[PDB]
């Protein structure tokens, strides 16, 4: 009982930078926290939240962050709203 | 958390906002959402989107694939038609 039975390995992204990063975090609370020090990033005093890349809808729920495969992308917007936005003319 | 969550996204009205969980639970799925919005039952009621005549948090309406229900409270029902 030391490693974590469901663990997925997920990939995130931060809003100044455009490259796509990667975590490992088997709950949403946890990929936050652990994409806040993988993320090496220095406004962590800034509340980031989490969209799809595809559907850009935030999911406070682990729901549709476990419901997806192991490798999915995702977004979090930090202290600059700045997010990406669709829409369907 | 369980093995078997659904697909539904969820949406709003006031404010330009959609929240996507897929919770194997309905009652559940919507209680969380919905009440992240904050709205009451008379003072708030919950609709679907293309029709949004009326959605009883108990179960959707036949439609298990997605939920986009759109959280409405005015005196009129919403009907994007």
């Amino acid at each position: 009982s030391g490693e974590i039975r469901t663990l997925k390995p997920c990939l995130l992204r931060r809003n100044y930078s455009r490259e796509q990063h990667g975590v490992a975090a088997s709950c949403l609370e946890d990929l936050r926290s652990k994409a806040c020090d993988i993320l090496a990033i220095d406004k962590s005093l800034t509340p980031v939240t989490l969209v799809l890349a595809e559907d850009g809808t935030i999911v406070d729920d682990d729901d549709y962050f476990l419901c997806l495969p192991s490798n999915t992308k995702f977004v979090a917007l930090a202290s600059n709203e700045k997010w990406a936005y669709n829409n369907s003319d | 958390m369980l093995q078997k969550p659904k697909s539904v996204k969820l949406r709003a009205l006031r404010s330009p906002r959609k929240f996507g969980v897929a919770g194997r639970s309905c009652q559940e799925v919507l209680r969380k959402g919905c009440l992240r919005f904050q709205l009451p039952e008379r003072g708030s009621r919950l609709c679907l989107y293309e029709d949004g005549t009326e959605l009883t948090e108990d179960y959707f309406p036949s439609v298990p694939d997605n939920a986009e229900l759109v959280l409405l409270t005015l005196g009129q029902a919403w009907q994007g038609h």
